[PDB]
This record gives structure tokens, sequence and C-alpha cells, in this order.
């Protein structure tokens, strides 16, 4: 089928658990500069798995919320997707 | 121009809640999208507070700190 | 078209284009996504996501650092 929606925890300006909306056949993510939007794609690649450098980040302990400043949100992060396919 | 248009839009009712869908009742797609981005950029300049809770509803706009009355 | 991917992510591919080329790619993805692939984009040029059927706004917020917030906007209830 396709990807229904994405769930993030303590990752790239995403405090706590927030349910991102369900994804239709063609949606879009729009916002001004520095709004924290490419990080959604970074999480998509992350749950798919890829080396840290292409996520404009090193050592993979900087990916937690608040880590680039220097004060992490916690030592604990979830990311989770739900794939929706036909046959219910 | 959009700030002053909201200044007269508030004074007509005075219910401190501006509907996005009301402003685009009698316009096409393009100007409706322009109005949506206008509310976006006015929210960016911290002049106005916009509320929307469920995934799909009309956006409620109320005067912010820099509303200029 | 050889090896399908269930869904797509597209970073700002309308980079230096004019209205004609963005109309080309938008019309292409409108006719082609509807029965082949899911595809999600990021952009700034309003015509590209004018053709979109749903929209994901994000508002950044101040504090000790930035906290971003999600809201969703329907698009398939509008004329022309
Ligand atoms: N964990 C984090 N907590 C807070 N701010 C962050 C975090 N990671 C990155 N940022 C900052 O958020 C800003 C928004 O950019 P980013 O999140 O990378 O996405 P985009 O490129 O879509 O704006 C950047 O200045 C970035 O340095």
């Amino acid at each position: 089928g396709f990807l229904k929606l994405i769930e993030i925890e303590n990752f790239k300006s995403y405090k706590g658990r927030q349910i991102i909306g369900p994804f239709q056949r063609f949606t879009a993510i729009i916002g001004p500069n520095g709004s924290g939007k490419s990080n959604l794609m970074d999480a998509i690649s992350f749950v798919l798995g890829e080396k840290t450098s292409n996520l404009r980040v090193k050592t993979l302990r900087d990916l937690i919320h608040g880590a680039p400043v220097g004060k992490p949100a916690a030592n604990r992060a979830f990311v989770s997707m739900v794939y929706s396919e036909e046959g219910a | 121009q959009m700030l002053h248009g909201l200044q007269r839009a508030l004074a007509k009712t005075g219910a401190e809640s501006i509907s996005l869908l009301e402003l685009c009742r009698n316009t096409n797609r393009k100007q409706a999208a322009a109005k949506f981005y206008s509310f976006l950029v006015l929210k960016k300049q911290q002049a106005i507070e916009l509320t929307q809770e469920e995934p799909y509803s009309d956006i409620i706009a109320t005067p912010g700190p820099r509303f200029h009355i | 078209s050889y090896k399908p991917a269930p869904f797509f992510v597209l970073d700002e591919i309308d980079a230096a284009l004019d209205n004609t080329n963005i109309g080309k790619v938008a019309n292409y993805i409108k006719e082609q996504s509807t029965c082949n692939f899911q595809a999600i984009v990021i952009s700034l040029k309003e015509e590209f996501y004018t053709k979109a059927e749903s929209l994901i706004g994000v508002y950044p917020e101040q504090g000790d650092c930035v906290i971003s917030k999600v809201l969703t906007f329907d698009l398939t209830k509008y004329p022309d």
C-alpha cells in the first residue's frame, strides 16, 4: 500500500509523542526557513536506517532533542511508522 | 495591508475569533491560498494567535501582542 | 518503473524553475501518483502544492530551544 503516518519521540525539535497526520496519496510539508522540516525526512531515513553523515549530524548521540545546543531532552528516543496496505 | 484588513475585520464583529473559511467564502482557489499564506506569515511575525486542534477544521485567529489594535 | 518504492520523499526539486516546469512536474505527479505511487514533497513555490490534495503545516515555537508543531489542512474541497 503506502505509508499511513509517522511517530517521533525526542528527536530533532520534537518533544514527547505527537501523532503526525495520516498521509494521503500526495501531501506536502511547507514552512519558512529553519522551521524544522527536513528532519522529518531525516527520521524517515533513520527508521529505514542510514549512516549519520548524510543527516547533517555526527556520532548519532546528537540526534536527540536538545543535543545540538548541548542539553539533551533525555537519553531515550522512539521513532515509529505505520505502513497501511490493502486487505485492511 | 493584511494587518489593517484584519483590523477592520475584527471591528465588524468584535468576537475576537477570525475564521479563515469566512474570508474565502466568495473567492477562488488562488486568492484563498494567498490568504492562507497571509495568515501564516502574520503568525510568523508574532502579531496574531491562531488555534487549530483537530486534524481538519477551520483556523481560529485572535489578536496577538503586536496586533496594533 | 523498474523496481517500485511504496512511497516517495522529494526535497525541493522545484529549485530554480519557472512556473512552466513546476506546472509540468506537478501535473505529472498528479496524473502518475493516483495509481502508481505515494509521493510527498517539500517546497516553497505555491503552485507546486496548489495541485496537492492535503497539506501539512508546521509552526515553530520559541523557548529554551525550538519546538515544532504539526497541523493538517484539507485541499480536496475547492474549485478549479
Ligand atoms: N535536536 C534539536 N533541537 C533543537 N533544534 C534543533 C535540533 N536539531 C536541529 N535543530 C535546529 O533546528 C533548525 C531547523 O532546521 P532543521 O531542523 O535541520 O530542518 P529544516 O532544514 O527543515 O529547517 C536548525 O537551526 C537546526 O540546527
